[PDB]
């Protein structure tokens, strides 16, 4: 777009962007620290200097801020003048002056960004003599670590917590050179993404305690690429492994998905994979004996048993892969594989496919929702179960801002002017929940009604917006005065947002939102339509399809089924306990496959240890219909040689083989990748996803250690002198060692982690991008399964009708809990803390008429079980409704929906 | 448990009808609380923001960041010295001398009985009537090491 | 000053000069007296900005300028006291009275002054021009006796 003159060599840029971005997408190496490709340029730290010339006859310019000055036609700067150089040295050296000598014990070291500026200024000699300024840390919750000594002052966290993720409990206090960077008193941070903190923070003052416990240097942590598995939005991770434990989950830059920010769910719930008390080798209950037998043994005894079998039925899991699910399905047969998901589950993550696969409308990625110029969130607690949607809808809010600096021509990287011309100015948004949301702070508009009359709204939203669509009848004068500022906050809009999900657990709020973004198309909008499901692959599961839980429990209740394989499911989620517990009892024989010990495996005659994401390789497909490859980060088997955890694809090819041949096949992922293709055509993109196990870079593979790995000849001396052999990957392209290429230039899409030389901070992904804040240079890894359709579906003509309390029925209304509601991260044992004790929330008007206040034990039964929770009192809860915290052990998702019935004071 | 007296409510809620923005009347309502308190509570900062509808963090910012906003326990009567250069050139060193031997404390403290808060301020805007001090909100200048003791006595 | 400009005010007001219809004029302008806390950094003009919409008074960036984009995002001037009490007498006594003040390039007259052991100090309002001379002798009454110059900020 612009012509400029850097240090002579002339460069094609953008005019639309600042000297600092421009250079640094050159390749060019310009020292910074208070700009962030997402937070917008300030002018804090004066470090981004550059000597600017009015022309080519200048030999006498100015000093300037690359990241405050636009990248004009016609610009002469020079990086290598030596002023500019003695300038950005003594910025350093004034940073250094009160900087503490904690190198040695920071858990920044080898990724500070300080430390690698330090280094690229050239400043190792400290003239200063005088007294360092101290300051007292303050206690961040269970997550996050304070050491303010080792601050810059770049002002980065309060832009980032207050200004981009709209935070309320950081901030910035004191004057001159006493400013401190915390919370207004010690307490946790309350902000679901304040985890991102360790990574915004060019210095140690925030850091990550999760890791702090087993702390290792970047230089020693084993790499992968990998996708989170906490929720559906599947944003890429670089978990990282040392000693044979994940130590800490970093984030992968996708330019089209979680760019730059991950939730704290995903960056901090990983310890399950930790837990002692996982499975590692294959078990057999004889009776009352357990015996240990290995993958050969296992799999010849569990196929005698299984050639035997009148019918083997297997129940899959949201949380298992495309290809652990279909290998399953080939092991049992279509006919036998059932999803183990309840019936309505099932009815609904099926109609957030049809719409996003037959609706006609556009599905946006996670990071395009920052674009919509109006959001409709109907029933889905987003920040409570995809947290980053609820991050990008509040980007996507701030939009009016940037409209509106745009027409006074402010750049659109001068984020300070474009704050002071919009004010408190916002795109409209409008949420719905059972009661209150983490949104409405900057929703226009938050209804809190029963999910039937969420619905109903929805429906109205649509009559307005097209007479065509079905009517609903009852809406009070009140609401349609409100329905109406939707109607034309929607109409009004150009590109507008409607977010659903199957959280609400009504199929009515999906049809609601599927009728009107069919009506805003209709009137010819560039609507956009977001599901949000509750698993990794529950999108996945969903394409691939089959018999419900409750039909699989019945083939082994009538007794017609006598083999049940269970993948990574407990089923008590899905199902009621008794049920499940009692018709496993019934079976021959009961297989579990999970990587985590669950309640089941207690009464399963054989236990295959499963690895997990962290141990094994697969695809998993996100809400947006995106099929994302992880790759397993380290070999289970490396410390301890008796472990026998084995990817659950592999464990079912193997049996499946054995079963028909009496020999053991433990396939290459491709394979059973190839298998799935050719068998569903729907799972065919899953492919392309990403490269095979026979791309090589120039020759090498992919590497997943840093080159300075340290311990090769000491890290299992322990265990041997002599030094184990290169665990070996025939699944990837990865190779289990250094000796690959990470080089940021090369060809790829999947990049295990970020390191350039001089760049050895989370800032090194610049150098991995087309333009710093833009896509992977090769493309954003990652293929969405379906396009468009060029046809939609018919309105759903079926309004509920509006909730009626029942005396003695309770309707069960569902409250998730980014800490809490899934199911491997509450194994997580840093969870516990944030987790919320168990309650039951009535409207105070229904605690009254029962005679209970907070904290009264209150009894009720559900699957004839009496249970006693504390009372809470939520008023924004309609009467007739009961909350109780879904996921958490005991309340399982299911009992959204349901009622309870005797709900009376305790004892 | 801190709560803003009713007067105090409606103080900081007529200085939000001067503004567009009611955090513009954040300033004021630091001083109204102060004004009653001697300094501000720490309990005042949450509630000044429930008054205000913003974030309790940037209600502590802003208080501090400015320095008359007292966040710590202050004495009955305040005294601030001019130490900017001109007073200097007069001598508000003897005046500050005499201040701390009168009052047994030092720059930045208060008294045993918490009847005076030694506390140094920048320019008073008085430099043609220098040395200049200020007791409470009534100022004194043209100051000499000798009037000190009595002058203080005033402020009983 | 605070109880004074704010009884000014009042006059005024009640004077018909300040409020709704001024003058029969259909201007509406009304005043406000905003008190400070302490810092010097606010007397800079975008630090003033942010300290009186009730934030930390850090300085802001130009461009943009704070007359498009300034208190409120909405068109702004910061005038200093003097520079707004010598609009008055030109609005009385015409722009030629005003440029024959005096015959310096820097037109108008300005309240200059001498401080710091000097044997008058204080200020007077002097148009521009008259050396520093002339003010520490003539006005100051020179150095205090027993006292020699060295050296004098502007
Ligand atoms: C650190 C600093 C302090 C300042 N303090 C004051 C001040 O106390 N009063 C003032 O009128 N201008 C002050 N200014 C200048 C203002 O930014 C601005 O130039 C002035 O209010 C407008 O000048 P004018 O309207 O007379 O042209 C200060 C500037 C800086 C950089
Ligand atoms: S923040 Fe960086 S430079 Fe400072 S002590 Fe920690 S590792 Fe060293
Ligand atoms: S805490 Fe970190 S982000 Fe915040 S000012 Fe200090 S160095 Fe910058
Ligand atoms: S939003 Fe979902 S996928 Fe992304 S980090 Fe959080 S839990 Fe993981
Ligand atoms: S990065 Fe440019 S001023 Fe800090
Ligand atoms: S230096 Fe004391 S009043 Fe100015
Ligand atoms: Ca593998
Ligand atoms: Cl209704």
């Amino acid at each position: 777009m612009a012509t400029i003159h850097v240090d002579g060599k002339e460069y094609e840029v953008n005019g639309a962007d600042n000297l600092l971005e421009a250079c640094l997408s050159l390749g060019l190496d310009i020292p910074y620290f208070c700009w962030h490709p997402a937070l917008g340029s300030v002018g804090a730290c004066r470090q981004c200097a550059v000597k600017q010339y009015q022309n080519a006859e200048d030999t006498r310019g100015r000093l300037v801020m690359s990241c405050m000055t636009p990248a004009s036609d016609g610009t002469f700067i020079s990086i290598d003048d030596e002023e500019a150089k003695q300038f950005r040295e003594s910025v350093v050296e004034w940073l250094m002056t009160n900087h503490p000598h904690d190198c040695p014990v920071c858990e920044e070291g080898g990724n500070c960004h300080l430390q690698d500026m330090t280094v690229m200024t050239g400043h190792s000699f400290r003239r200063y003599r005088f007294t360092k300024r101290t300051h007292r840390n303050q206690d961040l919750g269970p997550f996050i670590s304070h050491e303010m000594n080792r601050c810059i002052a770049c002002y980065r966290c309060v832009r980032y917590y207050k200004d981009y993720a709209d935070g309320t409990d950081l901030g910035v206090y004191g004057a001159h050179d006493n400013v401190y960077f915390g919370r207004p008193e010690d307490g946790t941070l309350e902000s679901e993404f304040s985890g991102n903190l360790v990574e915004i923070c060019p210095t140690g003052v925030f850091t990550d305690k999760t890791h702090s416990e087993r702390y290792n240097r970047k230089w020693d942590m084993q790499f992968a690429p990998s996708i989170c598995q906490q929720c559906s939005i599947g944003c890429n991770i670089s978990p990282g492994e040392r000693y044979g434990e994940l130590r800490r989950i970093e984030n992968r830059y996708n330019g089209t998905v979680n760019h730059y920010f991950l939730c704290d769910r995903g960056r901090f719930g990983y310890g399950y994979v930790n837990l002692k008390d996982r499975p590692r080798q294959p078990v057999q209950r004889r009776g009352d004996d357990f015996i240990t037998l290995n993958a050969e043994q296992a799999m010849q005894g569990a196929a005698d048993i299984l050639r035997q079998s009148k019918k083997v039925i297997g129940i899959g899991s949201p949380r298992a892969s495309v290809e652990s699910n279909f290998a399953l399905r080939e092991l049992v047969g279509e006919e036998n594989f059932y999803t183990g998901i309840a019936h309505g589950e099932q009815e609904r993550l099926q109609l957030a496919l049809k719409v996003l696969r037959e609706g006609g409308i556009y599905t946006p990625a996670l990071r395009e929702i920052e674009s919509y110029d109006a959001v409709l969130v109907l029933g889905e607690d987003v920040t409570q179960t995809g947290a980053r949607v609820a991050l990008a809808v509040r980007q996507a809010v701030k939009g009016k801002a940037r409209e509106m600096a745009a027409a006074q021509k402010v750049a659109d990287w001068q984020i300070a002017a474009i704050l002071n011309i919009g004010q408190r100015a916002k795109h409209p948004l409008f949420v719905t929940n059972v009661d209150d949301t983490r949104l409405d702070d900057i929703a226009a508009w938050t209804y809190r009604a029963p999910v039937e009359d969420q619905a109903r709204l929805g429906f109205a939203i649509a009559h307005a917006l097209d007479n065509s669509a079905p009517a609903v009848d009852g809406i009070e004068p009140e609401l349609q005065s409100k329905i109406d500022v939707i109607v034309q906050a929607l109409a009004g809009a150009k590109k507008p947002l409607i977010i659903s999900g199957t959280n609400a657990g009504s199929l009515e709020v999906i049809q609601a939102a599927a009728n009107v973004a069919k009506a805003l198309k209709g009137r010819g909008a560039d609507v956009g339509i977001t599901m949000i499901a509750r698993s990794v692959n529950s999108m996945g599961l969903g394409i691939m399809g089959g018999g419900s839980l409750e039909e699989a429990l019945t083939e082994l209740e009538t007794g017609r089924a006598d083999a049940v394989v269970v993948l990574e499911n407990d089923l008590h989620r899905h199902a009621s306990a008794i049920r499940v517990n009692a018709a496993l009892a019934k079976a021959p024989l009961v297989m579990v496959v999970d990587h985590q010990r669950t309640a089941i495996m207690e009464n399963a005659h054989l236990v295959l240890s499963a690895a997990s994401f962290a141990e094994s390789d697969g695809t998993v497909i996100n809400n947006e219909g995106r099929a994302q490859r992880f790759f397993q980060v380290y070999d289970p088997a490396y410390y301890d040689s008796k472990t026998v955890m084995l990817e659950s694809w592999r464990w079912l090819h193997s049996l499946h083989s054995t079963l028909l041949s009496r020999e053991v096949d433990w396939t290459q992922l491709d394979h059973v990748i190839d298998a799935v293709v050719a068998k569903i055509p729907e799972l065919a993109g899953i492919k392309d996803a990403a490269p095979d196990a026979t791309f090589r870079i120039r020759g090498q593979k992919l590497a997943r250690e840093p080159h300075r790995y340290s311990g090769r000849t000491a890290m299992r001396a322990n265990i041997s002198v002599h030094e184990p052999r290169q665990p070996q990957d025939i699944d990837t392209m990865f190779t289990f060692s250094m000796e690959g290429n990470n080089q940021p230039t090369a060809h790829r899409s999947q990049v295990p982690f970020a390191w350039a030389p001089g760049w050895n901070s989370p800032q090194a992904w610049n150098k991995f991008q087309d333009e710093v804040g833009g896509k992977l240079r090769f493309g954003d890894p990652g293929v969405r399964l379906f396009e468009t359709s060029e046809n939609g579906l018919d309105y759903f003509t079926s309004v509920p009708a509006r909730f009626q309390p029942q005396d003695g029925k309770w309707r069960i209304a569902p409250y998730y809990h980014l800490f809490g509601s899934d199911e491997l991260s509450q194994r997580a044992p840093v969870f516990q803390s944030r987790m919320p004790q168990p309650y039951i929330k009535l409207n105070p008007a229904d605690a009254a008429k029962l005679g209970v206040n907070a904290g009264t034990r209150v009894s009720f039964s559900y699957d004839g079980n009496t249970v006693t929770l504390p009372v809470e009192i939520a008023e924004g809860l309609t009467a007739g409704q009961v909350g109780l915290p879904m996921g958490m052990s005991g309340i399982a998702p299911v009992l959204a929906g349901a009622h309870l019935e005797d709900l009376k004071e305790a004892q | 448990a801190f709560e803003l007296s009713a007067a105090e409510r409606e103080a900081i809620e007529h200085e939000m009808h001067h503004y567009e923005d009611p955090r513009a009347a954040s300033i004021e309502a630091l001083k109204i609380v102060q004004k009653q308190r001697g300094w501000v509570p720490d309990g005042a900062i949450h509630a000044i923001a429930d008054v205000l509808g913003i974030p309790a963090s940037d209600v502590e910012g802003v208080a501090t960041f400015y320095s008359q906003i007292f966040r710590q326990p202050v004495g009955r009567h305040v005294i601030r010295y001019c130490d900017s250069v001109p007073c200097h050139i007069n001598g508000y060193q003897g005046i500050q001398a005499a201040l701390e031997k009168k009052l047994n404390i030092k720059p930045g403290q208060t008294t045993f009985d918490g009847r005076f808060t030694l506390l140094p301020t920048c320019c008073l805007g008085n430099c043609d009537k220098g040395p200049m001090m200020m007791i409470d909100e009534d100022t004194h200048a043209h100051l000499t090491p000798e009037a000190i003791p009595e002058l203080l006595e005033r402020y009983k | 000053a605070a109880v004074n400009l704010r009884r000014a005010i009042a006059e005024a007001t009640e004077a018909g000069l300040l409020g709704k219809n001024i003058m029969g004029t259909g201007f509406d302008f009304e005043l406000f007296v905003h008190t400070g806390a302490g810092r010097y950094i606010c007397g800079e003009e975008t630090a003033l900005i942010n300290s009186l919409e009730g934030r930390r008074a850090n300085p802001r960036s130009k461009p943009p300028f704070p007359a498009t984009s300034g208190a409120w995002g909405k068109p702004t001037c910061v005038n200093n006291v003097e520079t707004l009490c010598n609009v008055p007498a030109i609005l009385a006594n015409g722009v030629e009275w005003y440029q024959n003040i005096s015959k310096s390039k820097d037109a108008g007259t300005k309240l200059m002054g001498f401080s710091g052991r000097v044997k008058n100090p204080g200020l007077w309002e002097l148009p521009f021009g008259t050396t520093a001379r002339e003010i520490l002798e003539d006005y100051a009454g020179g150095m205090r006796d027993g006292l020699k110059f060295k050296a004098w900020q502007p």
